């Protein structure tokens, strides 16, 4: 409540660092996986895994988000190959940085504890099996998880 | 047994079917795997349409046969 | 409606000019498909058509009834047609602040949204124009006076 | 002049002979404002709260009856309307409130020709298993 | 014989009907006079709905009876 | 088993039955004259109800006992 | 004073109590006289579920009245 | 002695049990809330299916032992 | 009238007929063994066609004359 996109380069870095301190401590990791709001609802809306769980607000960051691209490439609609390649080479480095930063999270998350790694596997699997509608010719995009999110988690795991 | 079907874009979603099952019976197993209401369920086999109420064994559709999930002028 | 007032004279002398038996034969120019009747059914209607079993052409009588027919199917339809317009004006104004109460802070989606209400304010000015234009010519006392004169004469 | 004398005796007939699977009487203090799912039915495990308002001509008119507990039945909507053919056809003056409660307890057998909720009526027509499952679902949901 | 029916706005379109005619049989005489496809044809008599396939004499609808052309949440 | 039956106005017919028959089979001799549909098969016996689906041994139809046939106006 | 308590099986027990006693006291008496857990006990009087914090005099419970006791819970 | 079991979509549930409860009895204690065909009984403890004929006692099931309700076994 | 019939592969049955019967009634002794639906009732006689709807006097079925039964795969 208080549009968590990748535009505000002075927010998401702080949000990531907020988890960065917790993830370091081994006693924190072994029990971080069993908290309130970690799992989403049992019958949660597929488009509601974005804003109704723990991780969903932090790893959903990806350049594919509509407004970021509207601001960058939609500003200069008739840009040539080099002009858009400028946006690419500008944003891909930030993308690589965030990917590596949150992989550091998930590594200790898996290396938290036995129940921790079981919980993370279950948490991914549950989001997966509720997205089979993605493979249709005209899938219900408004009823499915944003492809930025389900694509980010792919090369992450 | 199992049979095949393909859309315009080339995707090949298989689905188990039974000789007793009618065309609407199999089309009921379509929106589950593609999210398509049967109001637009349009089936062509061997260039000929299929009757709505008729059963699977009404078109001699053997095992490992082929369907063609085509669409009418509906949607959009 | 102008052809009516001569035989609808305020002296009321041309009453016998319009035949009250005009609906003894079946119709000649006006439709009766779906034409509900007063206190009789189609079953009696078709039989009574034959039950007389005989037919003198006259423009006047045809024009008199065509007058009422166009009265009902015409501006009688128009008044109800605009009867929902006043509700439609409130409906259009209902979303006017609905799309403005949102955070309008986009780069080009904001421009598209502003173009989405640049036509909407013209639409409001047009719906209000229609609503304030249909009302005035209804308030054109001369025209309505003539119409009501025809109503009174036809009733007579 | 005539109205109240029937209600008191039809009520004291409860004390004279209590019923098997029901209980009646005034909901509060008003005389005209009066207040158990069968085992061989998915209603089992359900006991129901009822709203009753006798009309001024109750001895000579059928009393309208409403439900307070939601149910999943074809002949019942959310407004507790009862598709009891007695009340609107042969609601004889001799029919007791106890007899009316008995006819209600007959609702159990669903009447398919009176599909107050046709969505549930067709399910009773062919989908009895899920019908009885969902009836128990709502039984445990509302009629504790 | 002839029967009545009224919309929400109060207009009273009458139409001849026959005891044999089904509910869809009469509803087929509706889009002709008001242009309403029977997909939304909703009939209420005495507060109770009418079954689709049921005939006219299935609701003791006498001569000079009353219908109530109401609409569902469809249209718009 | 000669069992009499009378409608609301007082008209009656003379019909035959057997002690082990069913009420619908007794009703099958009620639609022999008028042609009354089974959906309107209503039986009235001394302030109680007699469902159509049961048999004559359950309706205790004695010798020359008059039953009541009333036109059903179901719906709700 | 003596009253009637009916369980879901229709088993009628006469319980000799006083109006001043609470419903919790009555449920304790029930658990003593049959061993049935009080948390499963659901007393019905004239279509009213009673409260253990309240007493018999509160709900106009006279002697020789009938109470319906309802059990619940199962093997999960 | 109640136990927990999670489905493919992960519906946590409870069911009071006994050491001598047979596996098919436990499964019969499931379709009450889930409506599952007991013939497709497939219960998973410690990565092992449960021998239906035996009881819970031959398994080292403990207080609030977690189970997995994976019984699709489809089908169609 | 003993008329033999043989399918494509060479299997045959022994069936009885009457000279004034119909081919569908002759076919009614073809679905007695296999249960062949009338929709597949195909009769072949020396390079010509025999419609199902006609009678045996029109098919000139002689004594101990073998007819041809071939599974129909209609559709088009």
């Amino acid at each position: 409540k208080h549009h968590f996109d990748l535009n505000e380069s002075v927010i998401y870095n702080n949000v990531l660092t907020i988890f960065e301190l917790f993830v370091t401590f081994k006693p924190i990791a072994e029990i971080f996986t069993k908290i309130d709001g970690f799992f989403a609802d049992y019958s949660c809306k597929p488009q509601d895994f974005e804003r109704k769980t723990i991780l969903g607000p932090i790893l959903s960051l990806s350049p594919i988000e509509a407004a970021v691209a509207i601001r960058n490439y939609g500003d200069n609609l008739l840009r040539s190959k080099q002009q858009t390649a400028m946006i690419h080479e500008s944003l891909q480095a930030e993308h690589k940085v965030v990917i590596d930063r949150l992989f550091f999270i998930v590594d200790k998350l898996v290396r938290g504890s036995l129940n921790s790694r079981t919980d993370m596997i279950s948490y991914f699997a549950h989001i997966a099996n509720k997205n089979h509608l993605r493979r249709a010719d005209h899938p219900p995009f408004k009823e499915l998880s944003s492809n930025g999110f389900m694509s980010n988690i792919t090369l992450l795991l | 047994m199992q049979i095949f079907v393909k859309t315009l874009t080339g995707k090949t979603i298989t689905l188990e079917v039974e000789p007793s099952d009618t065309i609407e019976n199999v089309k009921a197993k379509i929106q589950d795997k593609e999210g398509i209401p049967p109001d637009q369920q349009r089936l062509i086999f061997a260039g000929c349409q299929l009757e709505d109420g008729r059963t699977l064994s009404d078109y001699n559709i053997q095992k490992e046969s082929t369907l063609h999930l085509v669409l009418r002028l509906r949607g959009g | 409606v102008r052809f009516s007032q001569p035989f609808l004279d305020i002296s009321y002398k041309k009453i016998d000019k319009i035949d009250a038996n005009y609906f003894n034969n079946p119709s000649l120019f006006i439709d009766l498909s779906g034409e509900t009747r007063l206190n009789s059914d189609f079953k009696e209607a078709d039989a009574f058509y034959d039950k007389n079993r005989k037919s003198k052409p006259n423009f006047i009588s045809d024009c008199f009834f065509l007058t009422l027919t166009y009265l009902h199917y015409g501006l009688g339809g128009t008044l109800s047609f605009e009867e929902k317009m006043g509700s439609e004006i409130k409906a259009l104004k209902e979303e006017i602040e609905k799309v403005k109460k949102i955070a309008a802070n986009h780069d080009v989606f904001a421009r598209f949204i502003t173009a989405q209400l640049s036509k909407m304010e013209k639409a409001l000015k047009t719906t209000e124009s229609l609503r304030f234009a249909l009302q005035g010519f209804f308030a054109h006392r001369s025209l309505q006076l003539e119409v009501f004169d025809f109503i009174c004469g036809a009733s007579t | 002049m005539s109205s109240s004398k029937r209600i008191a005796k039809e009520l004291s007939d409860l004390e004279r002979d209590p019923p098997t699977s029901s209980s009646a009487g005034p909901v509060g203090d008003d005389l005209y404002h009066w207040q158990m799912g069968p085992a061989d039915s998915p209603y089992a495990g359900g006991v129901f709260f009822l709203s009753i308002h006798f009309p001024t001509d109750y001895p000579f008119k059928p009393p309208k009856i409403s439900f307070t507990t939601k149910i999943y039945h074809p002949n019942i909507n959310a407004n507790g309307n009862i598709c009891l053919d007695i009340l609107k056809d042969q609601w004889s003056p001799a029919l007791t409130l106890s007899k009316v409660l008995l006819s209600i307890s007959s609702l159990t057998d669903a009447n398919p020709d009176d599909p107050l909720v046709p969505e549930i009526a067709h399910i009773y027509k062919t989908d009895r298993p899920k019908y009885e499952a969902t009836a128990r679902e709502w039984t445990k949901k509302y009629a504790v």
